[PDB]
RNA sequence: AAUAGGCGGCCGUCGAGGGCUCGGGUAGAAGACCCGGU
RNA sequence: CGGCCGCCGAGACCCCGGCGCACGGACCGAUUGGUCCGUGAUCGGGUAGGCGGGCGUGCCGGUGGCGUAGAAGCCGGGCC
RNA sequence: ACCGAUAGCGAACUAGUACCGUGAGGGAAAGCUGAAAAGCACCCCGGGAGGGGGGUGAAAAGAGCCUGAAACCGGGCGGCGAUAGGAGGGUGCGGCCCGAAAGGAAUGAGCCUCCCCGAAGGAAACCGCGGCGACGCGGGAGUACGAGGGGAGGGGACCGG
């Protein structure tokens, strides 16, 4: 089970997509290492204890970031928060 | 006006009174009721006596334009609505009597609900310059109160 | 928390990474703010900072740009310039920053980090002026 | 520009607000080598005039001239505290302070009113009128132990400065009972010597004669007289509007141009006038008296108090200073004096001048 | 002064310290401020 | 300044499901209507303006009904 | 097949009335208790107006009287609330709160676990080679994954709003 940080939404300069989030896992710093996490689940724990579940589907950039698709989008208070992979 | 805005009135433990079409300021009535809310009946009566005697200002929180402050902490705008105090004191005496008649100890009566409303307006006119007649009206006030014997 | 020794680091290249970290959610403390360097000409750098200090609101001085003149405040404002200062997220990020000059008595014996991407060894020539000299010219305490 | 004139009033004294405290504060201190307390406090008594042989440089040197003087009464100060300052990140910080324990008061002017004996005052009873929460069960042993700790810190070297906390004694002159507490810096270049000076003077009385030198310059700090709300004509000295003006004459004409679309902070306006914190520099100390008397030629001594007493003030009974000129404040105001922080290159000699006449006629 | 400060003392986990009320102005448009109160 | 190598980025382009429209075809309903199938890369923004269908209100001729075991009206809420 | 009290004649009523202008002349507003007044007897308080008990009535519908909306004002309740900037809204979700009915649901909700197919699209580990370099090429492989479409088990009250 891996640990990660929420970076931002998938976005253009002025356009935002609320169903996809950029995640930076702790000790993954390349496409080669990030590609091993595709298909795994990502869990975000709400302050009240509710769990929001997404899945890793693609790698983002080349510095080890990944893209996560959430059926229920994160609330935006999760920006800079810490998520748990599997 | 006859009805009260209290929901769960209990005739066994509570007493109520009201006054209608009072010719006082509804704004100052609201301000005085805000302060009287939640106090014991004796404390409220002494409060009104002090206000009438000018020994104790009533703070203003909603209608306080161009009002000077008063000595001491918490002031802030304040004034002395003598007429409102007198009318509300009469209403409080009436509710005290109602409770006593029902058989409730007057020393344990707490003002659980007190409210003021704007009633009918009596229209009038005053003459002004350039042949213009202008409104000159009186705004009446309704007062409702219900007290409970606490334990 | 992470402590950075700003001795011999480019001001802008240090501030960029520090602001990125503050956004990512790390506590950052810059310990040697006065020893950061700014590349260019001494006279033009001093003139630019003097003009920044001279900026003010004509109608009321109590509202005009309070641009800094101390070393620590200069570094703090340089970092603040690279954050969404008008957003709650940016304000929270900026609140996670502390900047000091010299190593205070509470930070001795700790591991002082360094920014490799902002070291002065990159520069072809050492034609730079220190934030301490800039503050001294402006008339700050230190 | 067509016609040009200097601005009305000074922007260097803004905001023109009421003083923060009626007790004046001193932000800066003179740099001196002599180990002495830098300043003194007193109460304004009044004004008179003298005739003396001038000694400072000028055309009127060696000639008899008229000079007004302000007499301010200065009962001795009680040195009751010592405070130590270390260096902080942004400035000086208070490391610690220590005050002497309660002692009997031997200068309270008690009168045997019928019934009950004399009250038998003591310190910490006049002081509670100002502090209101003083140490309980405070003893000489713990006081000495605290003083020793302070000295130990001084030896270690974390103390960069030391100051003396003193209190006035209005009850001596029967002006009032509530004292006033201040702290004064000490001259010298060694914190240990300054601390030893303060320690030697702890709990004792200090007089003007032991600190100030006759004939030297001083700076006077006080709170000016209150005038209340005043219009711009009196507050900033603007010009009256033309006599044909039908919307008033004692007001500013235009309060700004179209752009900027706001009223600038530099436009004269009405507001508080007087009761401001002010400092006047280079006031000469003419003479220091004792017990309400002034010694002129070692053979005749005259009572400074004019016939009928000072207007709005009582009779001078304690030590007093005769300052040359005017000082800010009202009668009975607390006024502080410090050695001149900015004296001229050429200054009068440090000694009492030759006084030929002192005005003691009725001033009311 | 959002890094929203330092220090000595007093109290709390009945109670220090205050406000109104009283006699007056070193003050004052209301507030505020200062001295006195056996 | 002369070139190169990765990545990010639209309602554009590709794919899946759904709606309507245009044209042609087969069925049922006693007036303008209904169901289904086929083709559309060569259909789907829109001001002035042109055309088609539908929603809602008062009264009349018919038809089928509801209501003091509670009509119209009014405040809040569920579903299409 | 006219309107239904701002409509219909200006006037559903003490209406060509009240009222405006010296005059010729101009000209409103305003319908409804209940089947029956049975229109509140008596008691406490208040100077009185009224208030509170207690009665009448299927229902106060209480004469300020059928129904009683909106704007506005007072109180109670749920959420926010004194370092924060945009025409007061849009997309997505997270706190706190309400959730009987009309929506789904013990003939089983949120949720957890397991198996199969899968469009457009689509990695990496590992190994060999090319380029000064960022990197790329061939095998891995059209594999892992993928919108959506199906099946099985566990738990037992929430999902929609």
């Amino acid at each position: 089970r891996i640990k990660g940080v929420v970076l931002s939404y998938r976005r253009s300069k002025e356009n935002q997509h609320n169903n996809v989030m950029i995640i930076k896992p702790l000790d993954v710093n390349s496409r080669e290492e990030a590609s091993k996490l595709i298909g795994r689940l990502v869990l975000w724990k709400s302050p009240s204890g509710k769990i929001l579940k997404g899945k890793i589907v693609r790698v983002h950039g080349t510095k080890g970031a990944v893209r996560a698709r959430f059926e229920k989008g994160l609330p935006g208070q999760a920006l800079g928060d810490y998520v748990e992979i599997v | 006006r006859f009805g009260y805005s209290f929901q769960n009135f209990d005739p066994k433990r509570m007493a109520r009174a009201s006054a209608r079409d009072l010719r006082i300021s509804p704004k100052l009535a609201v301000e005085v009721c805000r302060e009287l809310r939640g106090m014991m009946l004796n404390d409220a009566l002494r409060y009104l006596d002090d206000v009438i005697a000018l020994k104790r200002p009533v703070p203003l929180k909603r209608y306080n334009d161009s009002q000077g402050h008063k000595p001491g902490k918490g002031f802030g705008p304040g004034r002395y609505p003598v007429k409102v105090a007198k009318a509300i004191k009469k209403v409080l005496l009436n509710v005290k009597n109602n409770a006593v008649q029902k058989g409730l100890d007057p020393d344990k009566l707490k003002i659980i609900h007190i409210a003021a409303h704007k009633g009918p307006v009596l229209r009038g006119w005053y003459p002004r310059a350039f042949g213009r007649a202008t409104p000159f009206n009186e705004q009446t006030t309704h007062i409702e109160v219900v007290v409970e014997e606490i334990r | 928390m992470r402590i950075i020794n700003a001795e011999g680091l480019i001001l802008g290249r240090l501030a960029s990474k520090v602001a990125k970290m503050l956004l990512e959610g790390e506590e950052v403390v810059i310990v040697n703010a006065e020893k950061a360097v700014i590349t260019g000409n001494r006279d033009v750098i001093f003139k630019k900072y003097k003009q920044r200090t001279e900026l003010r609101t004509l109608t009321n001085p109590r509202r005009g740009p309070f641009y800094p003149k101390r070393s620590d405040e200069i570094v703090r404002r340089t970092i603040r310039g690279m954050l969404p200062w008008k957003t709650d997220r940016g304000r929270k990020a900026f609140k996670r920053l502390k900047v000091y000059v010299g190593i205070p008595k509470e930070f001795q014996g700790k591991e002082l980090e360094t920014i490799i991407e902002a070291h002065v060894s990159r520069l072809s020539r050492p034609k730079y002026v220190t934030v301490g000299e800039v503050a001294k010219f402006l008339g700050g305490k230190f | 520009g067509k016609v040009h004139r200097p601005r009305r009033g000074s922007l260097g004294f803004s905001p023109r607000k009421r003083a923060k405290s009626i007790v004046p504060r001193i932000r800066s201190w003179p740099k001196e080598t002599e180990v002495r307390m830098l300043g003194f406090a007193g109460y304004k008594a009044g004004m008179t005039h003298i005739l003396m042989i001038d000694d400072e440089p000028g055309l009127t040197n060696g000639k008899e001239i008229f000079m007004p003087v302000t007499i301010i009464e200065t009962p001795p100060l009680r040195v009751f505290g010592i405070r130590a300052y270390r260096m902080g990140y942004l400035g000086l910080e208070t490391a610690t302070e220590v005050i002497v324990p309660d002692f009997p008061l031997d200068n309270y002017p008690a009168k045997e009113r019928k019934g009950k004996p004399k009250p038998k005052m003591t310190f910490y009873k006049l002081l509670e009128r100002r502090i209101a929460t003083l140490p309980k069960n405070y003893t000489q042993e713990m006081f000495e132990q605290k003083l020793g700790q302070l000295e130990d810190m001084i030896k270690e070297g974390e103390i960069v400065d030391v100051r003396a906390i003193v209190a006035t004694q209005p009850w001596v002159i029967k002006l009032k009972k509530k004292p006033e507490v201040m702290e004064y810096a000490i001259g010298g270049t060694s914190v240990e010597e300054k601390f030893n000076y303060i320690k030697e003077k702890l709990g004792k009385e200090l007089r003007v004669g032991e600190v100030l030198k006759e004939g030297e310059l001083l700076d006077v700090i006080a709170v000016t007289k209150g005038k209340g709300t005043q219009g711009p004509v009196k507050r900033w000295g603007i010009k009256l509007r033309a006599h044909k003006d039908s919307k008033g004459r004692r007001k500013v004409g235009s309060i700004g141009p179209w752009h900027p679309a706001r009223v600038m902070w530099t436009v004269p306006m009405a507001g508080q006038m007087g009761f401001h914190h002010r400092t006047e520099l280079n006031k000469r100390l003419i003479a220091i008296g004792e017990n309400g008397k002034l010694k002129l030629d070692e053979n005749t001594e005259i009572e400074i108090t004019p016939k009928g007493g000072f207007p709005h003030y009582g009779i001078v009974r304690s030590d007093f200073m005769m300052i040359a000129g005017s000082v800010p404040g009202a009668i009975k105001r607390i006024i502080r004096v410090r050695p001149a922080i900015r004296p001229p290159k050429k200054k009068p000699p440090v000694q009492r001048p030759q006084i030929t006449y002192v005005s003691v006629e009725s001033k009311q």
